[PDB]
């Protein structure tokens, strides 16, 4: 399959407690490998995975350093507290070549300044970030930026996936079945549930006699069980008497086939 | 063995 | 700024079978800022020693974790999920339903 390693990263400013919070995770996919958390004190980075302490240290003053100049830019006071975060990485394909990279900020929770897919240049998103973005083409960040995802994060993402060959390039599909719970005389929930998969990504569906439910469908988020697997279910109101009209459709990763389920 | 990227002043 | 409230789920690690030892796990997706307090209840209290995961975010920059502790079900206990955040004037509680 394909994979992605990402990073994000938060900063938040605490006026009157201490300096800003500085917290960096890493993922392959949807597996944790690495936490670095400026309020842990605890032995620095911690793995989170069986498979450069320095470099978070300094991206922590670094990230100190963006929140401090985002407050002038935005004229704001002393007061409040902000966010900045940060996400990067690489997505490869199946063979472990550069799909793309990812390089991009967002300010209380508003994208601020991304590096475009060509690796070269900026997107800004308003007078503000247009100032990062004139300090950084003028020293040249985006080559560095460009050179990190093309190598480091590449090389290391295809070292991972080998060491960790036997989770990381793993699929475990669905376990999936159908419950049914009247509402009233006239009416019943169909709720199609998948459960114990990895990674994350799934498509959930009901169909009414071939046709998308979409609107009238309940789709709750993706939730992790806490084992390295993921669950999810969709759930229909349908009229009493009509259950086998309806049938939910299940895509994995892990499946060798779609799966086509109905009540009993 | 986690390799993070320099990152840069906003 | 953009304030987000957070959706919350609560449920089992594992299918529910009265009197087998499982996880209760509390999730809480879709915020923003990031400062959420996270309560999970058996019976009505704080259940102690909760741990929770590393704090993240989604692509669309809204922050989730899971909260969880290890749990033995049975047919009068009661859990529920509360959880507060600077989006929401009182404390919301979302309870424990083995259907969900």
């Amino acid at each position: 399959g394909s994979h992605s390693m990402r990073y994000f990263d938060t900063a938040m400013s605490r006026p009157g407690r201490g300096e800003p919070r500085f917290i960096s995770v890493g993922y392959v996919d949807d597996t944790q490998f690495v936490r670095f958390d400026s309020d842990a004190a605890s032995p620095r980075e911690e793995p989170r995975a069986p498979w450069n302490t320095q470099i978070f240290k300094t991206n922590t003053q670094t990230d100190r350093c963006s929140l401090r100049n985002l407050r002038g830019y935005y004229n704001q006071s002393e007061a409040g507290s902000h966010t900045l975060q940060s996400m990067y990485g690489c997505d490869v394909g199946p063979d472990g070549r550069l799909l793309r990279g990812h390089n991009q900020y967002a300010y209380d929770g508003k994208d601020y300044i991304a590096l475009n897919e060509d690796l070269r240049s900026w997107t800004a998103a308003d007078t503000a970030a247009q100032i990062t973005q004139r300090k950084w083409e003028a020293a040249r960040v985006a080559e560095q930026d460009r050179a990190y995802l093309e190598g480091t994060c590449v090389e290391w993402l295809r070292r991972y996936l080998e060491n960790g060959k036997d989770t990381l390039e793993r699929a475990d599909p669905p376990k999936t079945h159908v419950t049914h719970h009247p509402i009233s005389d006239h009416e019943a929930t169909l709720r199609c549930w998948a459960l114990g998969f990895y990674p994350a990504e799934i498509t959930l569906t009901w169909q009414r006699d071939g046709e998308d439910q979409t609107q009238d469908t309940e789709l709750v988020e993706t939730r992790p069980a806490g084992d390295r697997t993921f669950q999810k279910w969709a759930a229909v109101v349908v009229p009493s008497g009509e259950e086998q009209r309806y049938t939910c459709h299940v895509q994995h990763e892990g499946l060798p086939k779609p799966l086509t389920l109905r009540w009993e | 063995r986690a390799f993070p990227k320099k990152k840069y002043c906003l | 700024m953009i304030q987000r409230t957070p959706k919350i789920q609560v449920y089992s690690r594992h299918p529910a079978e009265n009197g087998k030892s499982n996880f209760l796990n509390c999730y809480v997706s879709g915020f923003h800022p990031s400062d959420i307090e996270v309560d999970l209840l058996k019976n009505g209290e704080r259940i102690e020693k909760v741990e929770h995961s590393d704090l993240s975010f989604s692509k669309d920059w809204s922050f989730y974790l899971l909260y969880y502790t290890e749990f033995t079900p049975t047919e009068k206990d009661e859990y529920a999920c509360r959880v507060n955040h600077v989006t929401l004037s009182q404390p919301k509680i979302v309870k424990w339903d083995r259907d969900m």
